[PDB]
């Protein structure tokens, strides 16, 4: 009842930029740079794979299998005997050989990397189990540094405490602080979304961004509590009528001229300057696109990259995804002639 | 050590080529100075007036001070239990309540005994 | 704006001004004695 | 080559490309230490950096101790004029002389 | 239907529970 | 199937290189669970291990 | 040596099921591509 | 406040 | 899989299977919406009844509208029964007892 | 269903609190003996916070107002969810290789032929054969898309400026044009999408 | 519009100078 | 070496150009820096007509430093994180700007950054719009250097007067 | 250009800048002439402001003859990034240099004095709108025989620092005889575009949106009737061969001034004790309490000291809370200590 | 169509956090009060016009007084209606008992320190207090003390109301008895609001 919003910005705290809509706008954000979207999401996905317990019971049974190597309940041996020859061609023979090398390749995987629970790649064994209690899992998460991935875990680089070295207090600490600031800002964004979902004013007044300026009257506060109760929150008269908003927007978008442009001598519309197989057949050209031109050309040049068995990490630059896979294949093909 | 004669340091502005109304008269300068002086103390004066009103109310209460000069009032006794009709009855009162009442009354009177 | 801090100041001052300054009519000692002798 | 020596005993080149195409070995995401930071933390140390960087230190001590003299006394009158300049100056005047030197060497 | 990550976790638990 | 699950996990976690005292525990979990939906829950959060 | 995909990984469930679990026979003629 | 509501809602 | 291999999906079946403003506009322009009913104290939401020729049969879908001044002209010119309702003038008196409740 | 008669009959404007959509869902659930139709809507109304976007919005996912406008003008925005206050939007922008059916191996192989190859539907542009980024491509199904969910703080004159209105008027101005000079109905190239261009889906939220 | 009479020039601080120096040093290092 | 003259000067009469009020300052050069003061003030209509007719070759807006908490390119500094570089400076909210004419004359103006008519003329007629970077004493990156140069010594009578700010080679 | 940053690597210039150029500091830029002008009034000898060392005698003569140019107001400042011994270069201090114009050389001019609003005669927004329409040549109510108006638009800058702030704009209108009135466009009325010419229904909906629309429409250029030879033309680039050599008349420059958009002075600093006394808040009180530090520089964390000083403070308060003379002398001692202790810090 | 389930674990992790002091850049080192200025400005600018009293001169003072009275009365009515619930009274009683025991702990520690520093079970422990009517175990001393504090605070209300309303035929003749009656009724209404609370 005590919340009142600014009447100029309607509780937003930001107005559309006076110029350009620049040196009067805000200072953009970290996620407007489209060139770093896939790198940012790749690092975030790599961080989230530590916490992800979607495959939890499967990795738990794998952990039990590698702990006690004395299992039972087989009850039928799989037949599964057809890796026919190193000869012939096609896709079936290649896929079948790659499927039949599964046991030796899994042994290689378990020798090079081992179980994720034995190397702290995942969260470990049963630490966070649902249906236990909200608070036992909180205690287990607060135990050691289970809330952080090992790339930001302080108990991994303390052995390098002498002279700093690889910047365990300047690079790992900076990365951990940036990660914590990002998750705290995510919580702030979620609180703002929750307040916006129920028509309430947002609690966190964020700085203006690259298309916005601060409000003239608030400066960015956009609302506040007061002794006087809101008579719009009371009596339900908080939101305008749809027809009234339509009439306001129609009158605002349709200015009229009450002077004929012959008595006043005006021959041009308002503004400065005054006197003066594309874009009409196909229509424009994308502007945010253009950094993916090389990847599109390479995907057209090599149709084998469209194979369903191939899954590149993703990216647009020379470093990452299609170009990385093509460079790896070319390096392998060049170095197999010398070996 | 260079000298740099004043003809290369002083402005030779003639108040004749200036446009009309640019040269401020003495009355205009006095009005501008008065406006600057008022704008330099306006918020302070208004805040002082509001705080002075609050201080005048507080000083009136100070001149009231205590109870002297005021008659006893049969419509307003000093106890709200007298003013209303509030008595303890069968439900709620128990023997131990006398002990608790004694301790609360000791603390309210201000003695550290129980 | 100035109502709330001045009201808090006056409330604290009048809370002091019936406990130390202007208490009961110099019968506090008798009250405390009553409290001494009634806790039997 | 580390995968080529460790797994190249009983594995094919298809399996070696399979192992190679999974990133590096167990590093920071696997609670080990990364080779990037490992190569640049402690191995920057040398044998006491050749005795307090003696390749520069002995040369510098030799030339700096050889500089024990006064270089010239014919141009010391400019040094006396400049030591008077350090006293016959407001700090604003000294900054003015500094900008005079900077704009002289700029153009 | 496209499951979120939590719903994928529910699916994995249901599938790894069923027969028992 | 287990090999491809491990392959997916390894490729997901290897993207990091693509840049550029039982009594106290029981008391705390009991108090946190019992005072869950109250303003007196943000005072047990400050009684955990270091967490920094 | 860096992170990249492989055709040996066999990321397609259709490959992993038509090769290992599902074996049926389809009788039709293709119309699209 | 209902007497003041059409005034305040501006 | 397909249902389990997005890693970004969030209520993909609850969002979708639900008319938005652009989808309502497309359905009206295709002549698939039988009736539009404005409801609410602000009349900013409609309960669109689609025809039997619409994709998915005949169903009622709630659409919240932006302040679009061409929407009513679009509905009228595409043969849609635009039913508003009541809209009592005295908003203060009408929205008083229900706010007390 | 609508409770629009309640004020003139009783004095209490129950239409201010009644939910006609929830009544309609309850009626349909009762008629079809399918209680999920009513229960899902009731649970979405009750547990609205748990319906907030928690996937694809990780760690300060704010773009800008200006970038949101640039992405909207480039038709790179798949969904625009405007919240109840009409001042905060969630911008679901697809991952680029998930924006259309291109056959890029980064995406999950949703669409494969019998040769187990990802299906590419990149039709060449006869007006720009040297610029593959100007070529035409069918957009992916939304349910198969991977989308960044950005947070945008809209200004208070967002509806007055009419940028969303201008984008909608640009999007709904073309499609399925009859051509008498050659017969047939022609979908014009202006009505088709480019390689990374998607159809913007504007959905508003009801705070009730 | 929104004109003020005097702009605010905003008249622990070593770190900002260090970031200025390092960032411009990086710009030089990459340039050559 | 520089001059140290001192004389009694009558200040000029206070003007009133409308856009910029005062201006007496009988000296050609100001104190502190010693650069020529821009005594001429260009009105809003004169600036508009100079942009339209091409007589104005450049408009240079002054700048003001932007607050760190006003930067949206990072999480807020209240959250624990890296210190982050300084945000780019704002255009001056007081609207003070220099106008360089085609004949080399420099005038003063108060043009609000974001004015519709002026911004439209500067867009259509291609007059170069620049932003004067900042002062070193007003740059937040050099605030520490300004503070250290103000709160410490400058020479301590150590050598002589020939360098600039020698905290590397002390005094 | 001014915005161009360069890297100095050639020697004999790195010897000029040891660790950076000396930061020229003084008494701000707005108040750098106040003391000199106070000395000059009631005439006393004042120091001559000797010019910068960047230019010589022929440039001093040129400045005295013609006036400043953009080159003469431009100063270069260089800051050293690395010392001698940097591997990419070796003998180069690689210092970063940038050009700038200081916020001086605009000195002592200042924006228009905010008038006494309570004493100036007031003019209605409707009357201001009618006058702006009469001086608008694009409008049907244009009057060529109209007295010139000087419009000065003020926006309040003590809205959050002072107590008498106002939300909108205030237009001081100066007539032909020097008479000044003012208009209070406190709220935006009927929100219209800048090209709207229709007056609104119910004239009390005339806010500053209509006023700014009229101000925009007034300054529209008026063209001679050569459009019959320009909108049709003959051939070629007619807009630059027959239209650009056609000129225009402004029309408001002989009837309007609109000479600036000013801002009011803010005599109260936004973070001062006077502002705290004007608008008190518990956040400001806690900020002042945290500013009351620089006395507890002790190991006062997690063990003793400040875990016991605010517990051993109430026995210096609640025990001395009793009586009157003891409370008065304790209040006097504490007040004197709190007055003298920030004074030293 | 799928059937949903009630989420019961970790439902809104962002809700039970106080991120405000971190986001607004406090503790490292926006402004209100445009609200009341805008409210009183709208009150003055519209004021509803008392044409039934032929648009009197004061007017804005009457509307501002009505706004302040309505706000004060709404807050006090909300508090009285909240404490009129018996479970809310149980809550108040429980908090008062806890504060009494904790005040005893504070008093014990403090006065023991200022005692040695001079010139230098459930029966007793919250059952006979929680189960008894609090009219019984509360001295009339604290009721008299609270009433005396209240009556000392709100003692200058008639004179201050007269000074405000009388500050800057029939003009100040039909006003002074009415303002006198309003001041007296207002003071008695504040006393009776204390009485009903
Ligand atoms: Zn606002
Ligand atoms: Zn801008």
């Amino acid at each position: 009842l005590l919340q009142h919003k600014c009447q100029r910005c309607k509780g937003a705290g930001v107005m559309t930029c006076p110029a350009c809509l620049c040196r009067v706008c805000g200072t953009a954000c970290a996620w407007d740079a489209e060139s770093e979207w896939m790198e940012r999401w790749g690092e975030w996905e790599s961080r989230l794979a530590y916490y992800d317990k979607a495959t939890g019971p499967l990795m738990d049974e794998w952990y039990e299998d590698v702990l006690n190597a004395g299992n039972l309940e087989e009850d039928t041996p799989p037949v599964e005997d057809d890796p026919p020859g190193p000869e012939v061609t096609g896709r079936w023979a290649e896929h079948d050989r790659a499927l039949h090398k599964d046991k030796k390749r899994m042994a290689a995987l378990m020798r090079r990397w081992g179980h994720p629970y034995d190397a702290d790649a995942n969260l470990g064994y049963q630490i966070v189990d649902p249906t236990a209690s909200m608070g036992e899992n909180v205690w287990n998460m607060a135990q050691v540094y289970n809330s952080l991935p090992p790339e930001l875990n302080p108990l991994r680089t303390q052995h390098l405490a002498d002279r700093g070295g690889g910047n365990t207090q300047a690079a790992v600490e900076a990365a951990r602080s940036a990660f914590d600031a990002q998750v705290v800002m995510e919580a702030a964004l979620l609180q703002n979304l929750e307040a916006a979902a129920q028509d309430l004013p947002k609690p966190h007044r964020l700085p203006p961004t690259a298309g916005t300026v601060a409000c003239n009257e608030c400066g960015g506060a956009a609302w506040g509590y007061s002794f006087f109760p809101n008579t719009a929150v009371m009596f339900g008269l908080e939101r305008p009528f749809w027809g009234d908003t339509l009439a306001r927007l129609s009158k605002y978008w349709n200015p009229t001229q009450v002077a004929d442009p012959a008595r006043t001598g005006q021959l041009l519309p308002y503004g400065e300057g005054g006197l003066r197989a594309l874009e009409a057949v196909v229509g424009k050209a994308p502007a945010t696109t253009g950094r993916y031109r090389r990847d599109l050309e390479l995907l057209l040049a090599h149709p084998e990259l469209r194979d369903g068995a191939l899954r590149v990490p993703g990216g647009w630059g020379p470093e990452g995804g299609l170009q990385t896979y093509l460079r790896g294949q070319q390096e392998e093909q060049a170095r197999m002639q010398r070996r | 050590r260079e000298a740099i004669p004043a003809e290369l340091l002083l402005v030779k502005e003639d108040p004749s080529k200036l446009p009309a109304g640019v040269l401020q008269t003495r009355e205009q300068l006095k009005q501008a100075q008065r406006d600057i002086n008022w704008a330099g103390k306006r918020e302070q004066v208004f805040a002082a007036v509001a705080a002075g009103w609050h201080l005048a109310s507080f000083a009136l209460n100070l001149a009231f001070w205590g109870v002297e000069g005021m008659p006893p009032d049969r419509y307003w006794p000093t106890s709200p239990r007298i003013r209303l009709q509030i008595r303890p009855g069968r439900y709620g009162n128990m023997d131990g309540g006398q002990r608790v009442y004694m301790d609360y009354l000791a603390r309210s009177e201000g003695v550290p005994l129980n | 704006r100035y109502t709330v801090p001045f009201m808090v100041i006056s409330g604290l001052f009048w809370m002091i001004h019936t406990w130390i300054l202007d208490p009961l009519p110099n019968k506090f000692r008798r009250q405390e004695f009553i409290r001494y002798r009634r806790e039997m | 080559d580390s995968v080529e020596q460790e797994f190249g005993g009983d594995y094919s080149e298809a399996s070696l490309e399979y192992i190679r195409a999974l990133g590096p070995k167990k590093g920071a995401p696997f609670a080990e230490v990364d080779p990037a930071e490992q190569a640049a933390a402690l191995p920057p140390s040398q044998a006491e950096c050749e005795a307090a960087k003696a390749v520069l230190e002995n040369y510098k001590r030799d030339i700096d101790a050889l500089k024990t003299y006064r270089p010239s006394e014919q141009e010391r009158a400019a040094i006396d004029a400049r030591r008077a300049l350090a006293l016959e100056a407001t700090p604003e005047e000294l900054t003015w002389l500094k900008m005079r030197e900077y704009y002289a060497t700029q153009r | 239907n496209r499951n979120s990550r939590g719903q994928v976790a529910e699916q994995v638990r249901a599938i790894l529970d069923q027969y028992d | 199937l287990r090999s491809r699950m491990f392959l997916n996990f390894l490729t997901e976690r290897n993207k990091y290189y693509l840049n550029s005292d039982t009594m106290f525990r029981d008391f705390w979990v009991w108090s946190y669970n019992n005072t869950q939906t109250n303003a007196f829950n943000q005072n047990l959060w400050w009684l955990l291990p270091n967490l920094t | 040596t860096s992170l990249r995909g492989s055709k040996q990984f066999l990321n397609s469930l259709t490959i992993l099921f038509k090769h290992q679990k599902m074996f049926k026979k389809k009788t039709l003629k293709a119309h699209k591509w | 406040l209902a007497l003041l509501t059409p005034t305040l809602l501006t | 899989g397909d249902a389990n291999s997005v890693k970004t999906a969030w209520r993909t079946q609850e969002v979708l299977r639900e008319l938005s403003y652009t989808q309502l506009w497309a359905l009206v322009g295709e002549g698939h919406v039988a009736r539009v009913r404005f409801y609410g104290p602000e009349k900013n939401k409609v309960m669109a009844t689609t025809r039997a020729s619409a994709p998915g049969g005949e169903r009622l879908c709630k659409v919240v509208l932006p302040p679009d001044p061409e929407l009513l002209d679009h509905l009228v010119s595409n043969g849609v029964v635009v039913d508003t309702g009541v809209t009592e003038d005295d908003r203060l008196r009408a929205s008083l007892l229900v706010q007390m409740l | 269903t609508y409770m629009d008669w309640t004020y003139r009959s009783t004095g209490v404007d129950l239409s201010a609190v009644w939910d006609p959509e929830l009544w309609i869902r309850f009626r349909e659930a009762v008629a079809q003996n399918e209680p999920a139709i009513f229960w899902n809507k009731l649970l979405d109304r009750v547990q609205y916070k748990e319906n907030l976007p928690q996937a694809g919005l990780v760690g300060d996912m704010r773009i800008s107002y200006a970038k949101f406008l640039e992405l909207l003008k480039d038709q790179r925005v798949k969904r625009l969810v405007v919240y109840g206050d009409m001042r905060t939007a969630v911008v679901e922008v697809p991952h680029p290789w998930s924006a259309s059916v291109l056959g890029h191996p980064a995406t999950h192989p949703f669409y494969e032929d019998s040769a187990h190859n990802r299906v590419s539907m990149l039709r060449p542009n006869p007006a720009a054969p040297e610029d593959v980024t100007q070529w035409f491509c069918a957009e992916m199904p939304e349910w198969d898309m991977e989308k960044y969910r950005f947070y945008v703080d809209l200004p208070g004159d967002f509806w007055e400026s009419g940028v969303l209105q201008r984008h909608l008027a640009a999007q709904r101005a073309e499609g399925a044009v009859w051509d008498p000079a050659s017969g047939q109905y022609i979908l014009p190239y202006r009505a088709q999408k480019k390689v990374f261009q998607v159809s913007t889906e504007v959905q508003l939220l009801d705070p009730q | 519009l929104s004109v003020v009479s005097n702009a605010n020039l905003l008249t622990k601080r070593l770190n900002s100078y260090l970031i200025y120096v390092n960032q411009n040093l990086k710009k030089f290092i990459q340039l050559n | 070496l520089p001059a140290r003259a001192t004389a009694v000067v009558a200040p000029l009469p206070e003007k009133n150009y409308g856009s910029l009020r005062g201006g007496r300052w009988p000296f050609l050069y100001d104190n502190v820096y010693g650069l020529p003061v821009v005594r001429q003030v260009a009105s809003y209509g004169e600036v508009l007509e100079g942009i339209r007719t091409g007589r104005i070759s450049q408009v240079l807006w002054f700048q003001a430093p932007r607050a760190v908490t006003a930067s949206a390119a990072a999480p807020p500094p209240g959250l624990g994180g890296p210190q982050q570089p300084q945000p780019p400076p704002l255009a001056s909210p007081d609207g003070r700007c220099l106008v360089r004419f085609a004949n080399g004359q420099v005038k003063q103006a108060v043009i609000p950054p974001g004015e519709p008519r002026i911004s439209q003329a500067l867009q259509q007629y291609g007059t170069a719009v620049s932003y004067i970077p900042l002062e070193p004493r007003y740059m937040p990156e050099l605030a520490a250097m300004r503070a250290r140069g103000a709160q410490e010594a400058v020479l301590g009578e150590v050598d002589t007067g020939a360098v600039a700010t020698p905290v590397e080679l002390p005094e | 250009s001014l915005t161009a940053e360069r890297f100095i690597t050639d020697a004999k210039e790195l010897n000029a800048t040891g660790s950076g150029l000396p930061i020229i500091d003084g008494p701000d830029w707005e108040e750098q002439h106040w003391a000199a002008l106070k000395a000059m009034s009631a005439g006393r000898p004042v120091a001559l402001p000797t010019p910068h060392a960047k230019f010589g005698p022929e440039d001093l003569q040129r400045i005295a003859a013609s006036g400043p140019r953009l080159e003469d107001l431009t100063l270069e400042h260089a800051e050293r990034l690395a010392g001698p011994g940097q591997l990419p270069t070796a003998p180069d201090g690689v210092a970063l240099a940038f050009r700038y114009i200081p916020r001086s050389v605009l000195g002592d001019f200042r924006q228009e004095v905010e008038p006494d609003w309570r004493s100036l005669p007031a003019m209605s927004p409707a009357e201001l709108y009618a006058g702006l329409r009469a001086r608008n040549w694009t409008s049907a109510h244009y009057d060529p025989a109209a007295e010139p108006w000087r419009l000065q638009v003020f926006s309040c800058d003590y809205k959050h620092t002072g107590v008498t702030g106002w939300p909108g704009y205030r237009v001081v209108v100066t007539s032909r005889g020097g008479r000044r009135r003012w208009v209070d466009l406190a709220e935006e009325g009927e929100l219209v575009q800048l090209t709207e010419q229709a007056p609104p229904a119910s004239p009390a909906d005339i806010g500053y949106s209509h006023v700014f629309a009229q101000l925009y429409q007034a300054y529209e250029p008026r063209y001679s009737p050569e459009a019959l030879a320009a909108l049709y033309g003959s051939s070629s680039s007619k807009g630059k061969a027959a239209a650009a050599a056609a000129a225009q008349h402004d029309t408001p420059a002989l009837r309007h001034l609109d000479v600036s958009y000013h801002g009011t002075g803010s005599a109260v600093a936004p973070g001062s004790g006077t502002a705290f006394l004007m608008q008190p808040s518990w956040d400001a009180v806690t900020g002042a309490i945290r500013w009351g530090l620089e006395r507890s520089g002790l190991p006062e964390l997690r063990a003793l000291r400040d875990s016991l000083l605010p517990e051993w403070r109430p026995p210096a308060l609640e025990l001395n809370r009793s009586n009157n003379n003891l409370g008065v002398v304790y209040f006097a001692v504490c007040l004197t200590l709190g007055i003298v202790i920030p004074a030293l810090r | 169509q799928s059937e949903h389930n009630v989420k019961i674990f970790h439902n809104s992790w962002w809700t039970h956090l106080n991120i405000k002091n971190l986001v607004n850049n406090q503790d490292m080192v926006f402004n209100s009060e445009f609200i009341n200025s805008a409210i009183i400005k709208s009150i003055n600018n519209k004021t509803l016009v008392e044409n039934y009293v032929y648009s009197p001169s004061s007017e804005k003072e009457t509307m501002q007084l009505l706004l302040m009275s309505s706000s004060i009365l709404l807050h006090l009515c909300a508090i009285i209606s909240l404490v009129s619930i018996s479970q809310v009274r149980c809550f108040v009683k429980f908090h008062l008992i806890l504060l009494y025991k904790l005040s005893n702990v504070y008093n014990a520690i403090l006065n023991q320190l200022s005692n040695k520093l001079q010139k230098n079970w459930i029966a007793y422990g919250f059952l006979v207090e929680w189960s008894s009517d609090f009219i019984t175990i509360i001295p009339e001393n604290v009721d008299i003390y609270i009433w005396n504090v209240f009556s000392k605070i709100y003692r200058t209300i008639p004179l201050s109301f007269i000074s405000t309303t009388l500050g800057p035929n029939y003009q100040k003749m039909v006003a002074f008895p009415i303002l006198l009656s309003l001041s007296h009724l207002l003071h008695r209404r504040i006393l009776y609001l204390f009485d009903t609370l």
